[PDB]
RNA sequence: CCGGACGGUGGCCAUGGAAGUCGGAAUCCGCUAAGGAGUGUGUAACAACUCACCGGCGGAGUAACUAUGACUCUCGCCUCGUCAUCUAAUUAAGUCAAGCGUUCAUAGCGACAUUGAUUGUUCACCCACUGAACUUAGUACGAGAGGAACAGUUC
């Protein structure tokens, strides 16, 4: 905890060991899985070969490649985004998309965050008393009380892709116990033998 | 005045002060009543507070059953003899001083009031205007 | 200790030109046209282009130094109400008694008028500022909305009004009524 | 209600239902307020629980009503002005313009022919009878009822 | 400003129930960028918040009862008395913070230590009164118990 490196050129140092040792390296996101998830997934990937550290300390891809004869400066626009990992692997650019794109974790939105996809809420009976229907009435989701239980009328979307999701949305989606979206370790890239590619 | 006393009050010459005696006018056994407050009377170093017409005091009974005799207790001014003044112009007066024996509510404790009662006690204290023949 | 120089920007956007002389500042945009004395402080502004101007503080202490970021704000907001201008939400709030806000008129007046306040006896008024409007929000309840381009103007005037709807001689914690300010914003869109 | 709540409105009870209908009519925001007879099959309490409804929501809200009525008291609290109807019964009718409270009451009771008089203990209305000096006398001042205000 | 705050496990004994967070010591392991056998907020008891730490940004004895003392033995102060009686009435400032405050040192407090009767009556002690009353309103808040005001009105 306290002053003592926190480690400056050394940790850069096992870095440097690190992108050469492997022959495949990913640039990936881990903002959104939460870490039973994110620690579950790093599991796998483990057994089959390993991932490692930065800030900027990453950003040094061209120490690396200074070593080396592969990359600096040449990329295309270097990737990197909030929430930055290294992967470091034997496996081929493929399937480790495969495993890690297709196997994500569950988890429910979040407010104030961009949803991803487009969001839907079901008609039925929500099952609950009756109250403060008019919040949902407030989102743009149509409510009515049938049989003295709160019901959603139809089926809208509540939200598209690419739109922010507002505080209230998700809170009152939450208490309806729809969620959707599949979290895990987002790939932001990939460089194998000379070549790069994106998403 | 005070509790129970649904209306306010013009002011009206003040005829009893503390010391005073005036006779019962009810029916509760008590013969006379002799004042020993007035309430609501404020303070003038040296000044006796002194009750009227339709105050309520708080009083002992000189004459009277005993049972009544020996303690203090809340009574209502109904008639007045220091002649006052009301808005019509008028200056009246009655041949007697004499309240009635009454709990701080304002409620009677006999049922009668013997003789006639000055409007202005009637219009204040309404258990009174109930008992009450002849008004003013 | 005296700092040599502390220096701020104040970035300047396409549809305005804001001209000093003395330390009086004149922003000018498309909303209209807002002007403030800063007199009271001793900056010194230098214009280095058209969406640049600087403000300056040589051999200053702590609290002159102080002063010299406030007016960086200060010249922004003026800046900003000119463009986007400002926009001041409040609510009515009261658990039995309606609220019921109008907007009178004696002698070119203008006045917020507040009846039956906790069931207040009296009625309450509070003058509209100039520079600034009041809507009733449609589509929302016990809504009013103060905009202008001075958030000066526009938050005194708000405060005005929740302000005149204080409570007396009970528990505030317990009799919340009131009128308060609920959002804080701009009056173009998308920003 | 709590117990009623369940209980459907066929299987329902006179008196209950109409405090309910009352109270429905005030449930939703409105300029105007119409009501129509709300008297009805109540009894004391339950009237003049709807005289303080009526004037108290509307005195705060700043709305109007109009409220029909056949119960002397009932009139007298809510309202500040009055429309009295005349002509005779299924055959034609007449309306009036709102007038005053002493106004309006004056000539609806000037129809019946009975005074009200005032009594001074309750403060209720004491009825008249026909010929006689103390009614004649108050028939030459226009004084059908008699409230804690100025008059002789 | 914000993201992440994780597995052994709810450590161990004390355990009524104590799963990091009243308590007795002990401080490990794996994780990985960093995540304390756990800073404070803790529902009883997990959570659910949080934060650190990674990161995005002149004196005595005596009792088939207490007390008193028939008996044996030895050389007007206190007082405004107590009970009646006559009265409605009666002498006729701060520091420190260990503690309380049921949970919490400072809401509220803080040891230690330290910088008309009656009387000459003053006084004292009663008997009464009253800023008050009225509507606002038995209202708002409250399971109730209870209980407001601003406005207007009269004193």
């Amino acid at each position: 905890m306290g002053g003592i490196r926190e480690k400056k050129a050394e940790y850069f140092a096992k870095l440097r060991e690190y992108l050469e040792e492997y022959k495949s390296l990913f640039v990936v996101g881990v903002d959104n899985v939460s870490s039973q998830q994110m620690h579950e997934v790093r599991k796998e990937l483990r057994g089959r070969a390993v991932v490692l550290m930065g800030k900027n300390t990453m950003v040094r891809r061209a120490i690396r490649g200074f070593l080396s004869d592969l990359p600096d400066f040449e990329k295309l626009l270097p990737f990197v985004k909030g929430n930055v990992g290294f992967v470091f692997t034997n496996e081929p650019l493929t399937e480790i998309k495969n495993v890690i794109v297709s196997n994500r974790v569950a988890a429910p939105a979040r407010a104030g965050a961009v949803a991803p996809e487009d969001i839907w809420v079901r008609a039925v009976n929500t099952g609950m008393e009756p109250g403060k229907t008019s919040f949902f009435q407030a989102l743009g989701v149509p409510t009515k009380i049938a049989r003295g239980t709160i019901e959603i009328v139809s089926d809208v979307k509540v939200v598209d892709a690419g739109n922010k999701v507002g505080q209230s949305e998700a809170s009152l989606l939450n208490l309806l116990n729809i969620s959707p979206f599949t979290f895990g370790l987002t790939v932001v890239q990939v460089y194998d033998n000379g070549q790069v590619f994106p998403s | 005045s005070g509790n129970g006393a649904q209306g306010t009050k013009f002011r009206i010459s003040l005829g009893l002060p503390v010391g005073a005696i005036m006779n019962c006018a009810d029916n509760s056994g008590a013969r006379n009543l002799y004042i020993i407050a007035v309430k609501g009377s404020g303070s003038r170093l040296n000044r006796l507070p002194a009750a009227s017409l339709g105050d309520m005091v708080m009083a002992t009974v000189k004459k009277g059953k005993p049972e009544l005799r020996k303690k203090v207790m809340p009574a209502i001014v109904v008639r007045q003899a220091k002649s006052w003044r009301r808005r019509d112009g008028v200056f009246l007066y009655f041949e007697d001083n004499a309240g009635v024996i009454a709990n701080p509510k304002g409620e009677m404790k006999g049922s009668a009031i013997t003789g006639p009662v000055g409007k202005e006690c009637a219009d204040l204290w309404p258990r009174v205007a109930s008992n009450s023949g002849v008004v003013v | 200790m005296k700092y040599i120089q502390t220096e701020q920007q104040i970035e300047v956007p396409e549809g305005v030109t804001v001209s000093i002389k003395s330390r009086i500042v004149k922003v000018v945009g498309p909303r209209g046209t807002l002007t403030k004395n800063l007199k009271h402080i001793d900056v010194t502004f230098t214009k280095v282009n058209n969406q640049l101007i600087k403000v300056a503080v040589h051999n200053g202490g702590r609290k002159h130094v102080a002063a010299l970021r406030t007016v960086k704000s200060l010249v922004d907001n003026m800046i900003t109400g000119v463009t986007k201008g400002y926009k001041y939400k409040m609510r009515y709030v009261y658990a039995h008694f309606p609220i019921n806000v109008n907007i009178v008129e004696k002698d070119g007046a203008k006045f917020i008028e507040v009846r039956n306040f906790l069931g207040d006896k009296k009625i309450r008024n509070v003058p509209v500022r100039d520079g600034v409007t009041i809507e009733f929000s449609t589509n929302v309840k016990d809504e009013i909305v103060l905009s202008g381009n001075s958030v000066e103007d526009v938050s005194q005037n708000a405060a005005d009004l929740q302000q005149i709807c204080r409570v007396r001689n009970k528990d505030i914690r317990k009799f919340l009524d009131g009128i308060y300010v609920s959002h804080k914003g701009f009056i173009t869109e998308d920003l | 209600i709590d117990d009623i709540i369940d209980q459907e409105v066929q299987h329902l009870s006179g008196g209950e239902l109409q405090r309910v209908a009352i109270v429905l009519a005030l449930g939703i925001p409105a300029d105007i307020y119409l009501i129509d007879e709300p008297s009805a099959y109540l009894d004391s309490e339950q009237r003049i629980i709807c005289s303080k409804v009526i004037r108290r929501f509307i005195l705060h809200n700043k709305k109007t009503a109009f409220i029909v009525e056949h119960d002397f008291i009932m009139a007298t609290y809510l309202a500040d002005k009055v429309i009295v109807f005349e002509g005779i019964p299924s055959k034609n009718a007449h309306a009036r313009a709102p007038e005053s409270l002493l106004t309006g009451c004056n000539r609806f009771l000037k129809n019946l022919n009975v005074t009200f008089r005032r009594d001074p203990n309750s403060f209720r209305p004491r009825i008249n009878k026909l010929d006689s000096q103390m009614d004649k006398e108050q028939k030459s001042s226009g004084n059908y009822f008699f409230l804690d205000n100025t008059g002789i």
